């Protein structure tokens, strides 16, 4: 079940996303609503993979919002 | 048993008819404060609009009939305008005067998306994608 | 509808009707009223007279609480209930009420009619809910006294400030003086309008 | 039939409307893609126009020369000349009649395609000239309505009130409305909607609406209006606080550029964007089916019902998504049969007005419109009003017009395609109103088994079984097929939702009056058709189409089916050639059809009554408000003699105006398998107790989203899931008797989980107590026997 | 009898608040502590999806050199991602070519 686990990851994401109050930026929301939604209808598989990179680089451009190394540990 | 059966009823009875009147009390309260919250409405609505300028037109309708939409349209002090692109902006109120609804108005203010401010120097041809579309511009009416 | 009792100030649903103002009475302090005056007629919520038709009933001394209404001694289902009952009339908050026995001058006030100096003089010397209900009291007593009196028909039209105005027949005519401000009227037929105050 | 279209297209190029090389552009004849098209239509105008005009002519040369003969279309050429004599008698002169009971009247639906009556907007009533500018307050255009109609439409018998206030019954209102859905054009637009005057209360000033300008019925008056009032009851300051006048007044206005449709006013002073959040995740579930040995890589069961979000701005597009709707007007005289056919239908229910006392509100804890819900739910307002007031509130609305505001929502909501829909939710002081009117032939249609609209008929215990055993009413050589409306509820034109509220409200033949009856319908119209929508803190107006937040919505669209049902039925047994019908009968059919459509004033009882026979002999439905099933005869329909897709494709096209794709048209050709899919459950043919049944089994995909993907975070832990699923499992029962191995394992998934929900349930409350009583009965939903007694007969 | 029916009643009525306290108290708990959860989840996830790219991104994300923008997808577009020392400096970039 590789392919089924790329939407599912984008859903949390989105999630997370929006639980940092990034509606405000209402250009960053215009581009992640749409990333999450091209994610969802994806027959490929690398395609998906793309969409999630830039994704989560969305949500690493910030520094003080969320905690990397405690989380990676 | 006599005595016991009456008494069983007698608390129920006495319970039903307790609990309906605090429902009869609630409704009243809530009936008494939602006409209280109308009419503070509807009278603080009215001393809003502008007396002088419909009293003017409805008196000079022949009948004191007028269609709604230009009651607004020849009564109202403002206007605000929402523009979804630079190409229709660059085509309906360009600059810092313009002319909509044959009278003639003036900018004060361009609040964009976000709810704030944006200079109207910064809305340049080359300075659209920066701008987060669309761009809610108020005016008044001279 | 709910309020603050007038001697007890606990939340309360009860007035007497057979008060000209219908003030707010604890549970014991409108017992005391109601048994010992001509006020006989109790409202709470919902008027308190016989639900039963033909059945013109009203004092609550003679009500059973019934089915969903109160009704007479006489048309009273069988398991019913009397109204008054240890010092209580059946209202809301009747394990919260406290009440007092103020009872007398309150009673006092209900019963005077304003046309003495004593009377004038116990108002103007109780307590301060008491002295505003007295106020209140007074003010409609002299409202009604003012409306008990009637017209005047004007017999001639002087001028803009000499007046030939004959007074109502078979009335205490109000006298010449200031204070009683007139509201005038000329009927067309057909929409009788109101010429002003004079 | 754009397979074979080939005189539109030469006409089209010969008359310079569109160079050639348009036609090799795929997918140009569609409506909802390039709606330029329009503006290659509305290229024949002043060749249509010219046409009509040189008929008004030629009437005039006949009568004053002492002619009588018929005028059939098929004898004028498109230049505008007129060409046959075979059939023309003489008499005396000065005293001549023409007959064009059935010219204009195949004209009518061709005479806004092309849109034919705009070069009256000009000056003049030259093309080249500038506009016309009436007078912004001008407020009543009855005399230009009556010299319109005089100009081109001269000898057409019947008459034309323009206010359709004094008009007689149900066959007049259609009718006058009708012919002014079309000379509403050449008005401006900002002369509608409601009419506002300024009265006085306690001596202070108001203005408050006392009428409305209608772009079908006409000018409406009030009744009651009361100048120098005193005091305001409630029922008053119920009426004053929905209408729009104030609102409209006391707001600034306000320009869009976003959308096309109208804007009115913007009562606050910022516009507020919506947006729609993703969904939460259920990971324990899905890890556990991924366990199970599901969502390989390449299998026949996947994900396919996820939650969609949506930025900012979707509610606006959303909302201008009504620019399809368009002002088209239908024939009229096929449609005053056809409403007697779809009438015919309706024969056995009851109903009529009620009290205020009887009304029965499902649910109570509802928002209550614009803009009552900033004080509490519809349960206040319930509870507040008598039924005294809220029965003089209704004879109120039977003697004037109350325009509303409706607002508008987003829905959070699992689905498949990646736009956002829509709700709008209708203000109280219509609901009310609406309810009392109707409930009574409502409930009595939600409560009647084995009829054509199968509303309240559930598909549990032996339900769908007898739905499908129903349908088949002895048709002779069935082939169930069905079909779908595009769009539907963003272009039906407002003639057809006209329709459908007479014949909803044709039942109170002697409960109301007929200036009730006309106050109603107009009631209806003002606040449900077309009403002042607030999308986004800013009013805006609806051109028309139907709202989804009424009371009588899911009826009238049943209604509304079955009347393009019925339309496409008349035009495939009309076109059909006529002299090569083998048959005596349906042949003679035909030839009173025809007669008693064009030739003829009056009902026609009898023949109305044979033909609707006919009908439910040779084409039985099943319909569900707008999902339908049908199962026509089969050589018939062959030789050209009952409907079929190319036919509905052909009745959208001139009466819906989009065009209906046959991608979507299923047709299946064996009886027994049963609909291919109907209210989105495919049916299977499965033995039970050594007799066959149907059963209704849904799409796995939906269950699975269903359970891997909730929308509340709290839903997400087995609390309250021990219940969530048991409900999941017994739609998706069916699904153990299909032949495919996935549709058989997505029960067991679900019948396993309960299992471990409830047991991991009992650990975690022997944990933290220690002592569990008398939680046996769980024991009984992880069994296969509860949900298989759930699709028998017996209850 | 009667006074096991009496019993009875008393378990019946205990059950309903051994029951339903425990659906408050899970509730609560659940509905307030979310804002860690989802992140926690995410990043169990993002662990378990083993790809490598991500991978990458995400190791240097955690020693310091983040992006400022969205990385693009076209085979023309801008991308600014700092770097905080030479030493990571030199582990990614080499010549004119700077691998991320
Ligand atoms: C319903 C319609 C109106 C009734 C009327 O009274 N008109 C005015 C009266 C005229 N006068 C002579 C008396 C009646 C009246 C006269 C009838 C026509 C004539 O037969 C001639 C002709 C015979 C052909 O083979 C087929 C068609 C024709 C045109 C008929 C059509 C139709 O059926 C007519 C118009
Ligand atoms: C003879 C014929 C049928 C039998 C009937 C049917 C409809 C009638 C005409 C139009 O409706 C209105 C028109 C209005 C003018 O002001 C006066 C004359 C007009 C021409 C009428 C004349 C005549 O009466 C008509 C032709
Ligand atoms: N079988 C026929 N042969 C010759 N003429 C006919 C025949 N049938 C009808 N007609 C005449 O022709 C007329 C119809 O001719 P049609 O084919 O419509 O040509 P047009 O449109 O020029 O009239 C009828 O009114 C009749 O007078
Ligand atoms: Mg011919
Ligand atoms: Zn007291
Ligand atoms: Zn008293
Ligand atoms: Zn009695
Ligand atoms: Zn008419
Ligand atoms: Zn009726």
């Amino acid at each position: 079940s590789k392919m089924s686990d790329v939407k599912c990851t984008s859903v949390v994401l989105l999630s997370v996303l929006q639980q940092l109050r990034v509606e405000s930026s209402s250009k960053l929301w215009a581009q992640c609503v749409q990333l999450h939604n091209d994610i969802l209808l994806a027959k490929d598989t690398t395609e998906a993979f793309e969409k999630m990179v830039s994704l989560l680089s969305v949500l690493l451009s910030m520094q003080g919002a969320v905690d990397i190394n405690k989380l990676c540990e | 048993d006599r005595d016991a059966a009456m008494q069983r009823k007698l608390e129920k009875m006495a319970d039903q008819a307790m609990t309906q009147m605090y429902k009869q009390a609630r409704s009243e309260d809530k009936r008494a404060k939602v006409t209280s919250a109308m009419q503070t409405m509807l009278f603080t609505m009215l001393r809003k609009l502008d007396n002088d300028a419909l009293n003017n037109i409805i008196n000079n309708a022949r009948d004191g009939c007028v269609p709604l939409n230009i009651i607004p349209l020849t009564t109202a002090a403002k206007l605000m305008v929402v523009i979804p692109d630079y190409n229709t902006y660059k085509n309906t109120c360009d600059g810092t005067t313009f002319t909509y609804a044959s009278a003639l108005w003036e900018i004060q203010q361009v609040v964009d998306a976000d709810s704030k401010i944006v200079q109207l120097s910064e809305i340049s041809m080359d300075n659209s994608p920066n701008l987060a579309w669309p761009l809610i511009v108020t005016a008044l009416r001279a | 509808a709910v309020g603050a009792c007038v001697l007890c100030n606990s939340q309360t649903s009860l007035r007497c009707g057979a008060c000209i103002r219908r003030p707010f009475l604890c549970c014991k302090c409108c017992y005391d009223h109601v048994i010992s005056t001509s006020h006989k007629l109790v409202l709470s919520v919902n008027p308190y007279v016989c639900n039963a038709p033909g059945c013109d009933v009203t004092d609550v001394t003679q009500l059973y609480l019934g089915g969903m209404s109160y009704y007479c001694k006489s048309h009273k289902p069988p398991i019913s209930f009397p109204l008054c009952a240890n010092g209580q009339v059946f209202g809301l908050y009747k394990n919260t009420c406290v009440g007092s026995d103020n009872v007398t001058d309150f009673n006092a006030i209900a019963t005077c009619d304003w046309t003495n100096a004593g009377d004038y003089i116990l108002a103007n010397t109780c307590t301060e809910r008491l002295k505003l209900f007295a106020a209140e009291t007074l003010k409609a007593t002299e409202e009604t006294f003012k409306l008990s009196y009637g017209i005047a028909t004007v017999r001639e039209v002087l001028s803009d400030r000499e007046l030939h105005l004959s007074w109502e027949v078979g009335k205490p005519r109000p006298p010449l003086n200031r204070n009683y401000v007139f509201t005038g009227y000329r009927v067309t037929k057909n929409s009788k309008v109101q010429i002003g105050e004079y | 039939d754009e397979g074979n279209c080939d005189t539109l297209k030469e006409i089209l190029v010969t008359y310079n409307c569109c160079d050639d090389d348009y036609f090799n552009k795929k997918d140009w004849y569609d409506f909802v893609e390039n709606p330029d098209i329009l503006r290659v239509y509305a290229n024949l105008g002043e060749r249509v126009r010219q046409a009509l005009l040189k008929t008004v002519q030629f009437c005039d040369a006949m009568r004053n020369a002492g002619i009588v003969g018929v005028l059939t279309l098929d004898n004028q050429d498109l230049n505008g000349n007129w060409y046959d004599f075979g059939d023309f008698i003489q008499t005396t002169p000065g005293s001549g009649v023409p007959v064009v009971d059935s010219y204009y009247s195949l004209l009518m639906p061709i005479l806004t395609l092309t849109r034919a009556l705009t070069a009256e907007s000009h000056v003049d009533t030259d093309l080249t000239k500038p506009y016309i500018k009436w007078d912004l307050l001008k407020y009543d255009f009855t005399e230009e309505r009556l010299k319109l109609f005089d100009r081109y439409f001269k000898y057409w018998d019947q008459t034309y009130h323009p206010n359709c206030v004094n008009c007689l019954d149900d066959r007049c209102i259609l009718h006058c409305a009708n012919f002014n859905v079309l000379f509403s054009t050449v008005f401006p637009p900002t002369s509608f909607g409601p009419l506002v005057r300024k009265i006085f209360v306690d001596g202070v000033p108001f203005v408050v609406s006392t009428g409305y300008h209608f772009r079908e019925l006409g000018v409406v008056h009030n009744q009651d209006v009361n100048l120098h009032s005193s005091r305001l009851s409630f029922k008053e300051l119920l009426v004053y606080a929905a209408d729009p006048a104030m609102h409209a007044a006391s707001g600034n206005l306000l320009l869009d550029k976003r959308t096309t449709c109208f804007s009115v006013a913007a009562l606050t002073n910022n516009v507020a964007f919506q947006t729609v959040k993703p969904g939460n995740f259920n990971k324990d579930f899905y890890d556990f089916a991924v366990s199970k040995g599901f969502f390989k890589e390449g299998s026949s069961v996947e994900l396919k019902h996820f939650f969609f979000a949506q930025d900012g701005n979707a509610a606006i597009s959303d909302y201008d998504y009504y620019r399809y709707n368009l002002p088209t007007m239908c024939d009229i005289r096929q449609l005053l049969f056809v409403v007697e056919v779809v009438d015919k239908y309706f024969d056995c229910y009851d109903g009529g007005c009620i009290n205020a006392n009887q009304v029965i509100v499902n649910n109570l804890d509802k928002s209550a419109g614009f803009p009552f819900n900033k004080w509490g739910k519809a349960r206040l307002y319930y509870d507040s009003m008598s039924y005294e007031d809220q029965d003089a509130l209704f004879a109120y609305t039977k003697r004037n017009v109350i325009p509303t505001i409706t607002q508008m929502n987003l829905k959070y909501a699992i689905s498949a395609k990646n736009r956002a829909r829509t709700v709008a939710g209708v203000s109280i002081c219509s609901t009310m109103t609406n309810r009392q009117f109707h409930q009574k032939l409502l409930k009595s249609i939600a409560a009647t088994r084995g009829a054509t609209v199968v509303i309240g008929t559930s598909k549990f215990y032996g339900g769908w079984h007898n739905m499908l055993k129903t349908v088949y009413s002895d048709v002779e050589n069935p082939h169930l097929m069905g079909w779908d409306y595009p769009k539907c509820d963003r272009a039906m034109p407002n003639m057809l939702r006209i329709m459908a509220s007479l014949v909803l409200a044709r039942k109170h033949t002697t409960c109301c009056s007929l200036s009730h009856r006309f106050y109603r319908l107009a009631n209806e119209c003002a606040q449900v058709l077309s009403e002042m929508v607030m999308c986004g803190g800013s009013l805006y107006v609806k051109p028309g189409g139907t709202s989804s937040g009424d009371a009588t919505t899911a009826y009238a669209n049943s209604v509304f089916n079955i009347c393009q049902a019925v339309t496409a039925n008349v035009n495939a047994l009309l076109s059909t050639d006529g002299n090569k019908i083998a048959d005596k009968y349906v042949r003679n059919l035909q030839h009173r059809l025809y007669e008693c459509l064009y030739r003829n004033r009056d009902v026609d009882t009898d023949f109305v009554n044979e033909f609707y026979a006919y009908l439910r002999k040779h084409f039985s439905m099943m319909i569900l408000s707008d999902d339908a099933v049908v199962c026509f005869n089969s050589t018939y329909a062959s030789q050209g003699l009952v409907a079929s897709i190319k036919n509905f494709k052909s009745v959208l096209y001139y009466q819906n105006n989009v065009f209906m794709s046959e991608a979507k048209c299923w047709t299946e050709t064996d009886l027994t398998k049963g609909p291919h899919e109907f209210c989105s459950q495919h049916t299977m043919l499965v033995k039970q107790g050594d007799d066959y049944v149907y059963l209704p089994y849904p799409d796995p995909s939906r269950i699975l989203g269903a359970g891997c993907f909730v929308d509340d975070i709290v839903k997400t832990d087995g609390t309250l899931m021990i219940e969530r699923f048991v409900s999941l499992a017994i739609d998706a029962y069916p699904l153990t008797k299909h032949p495919n191995q996935e549709y058989a394992d997505v029960f067991h998934l679900y019948l396993q989980y309960i299992r471990k929900l409830h047991d991991e349930l009992t650990g975690h409350m022997l944990d933290m107590y220690s002592v569990m009583l008398t939680n046996d009965n769980t024991s009984r939903y992880w069994e296969p026997e509860f949900y298989e007694a759930m699709y028998t007969p017996h209850t």
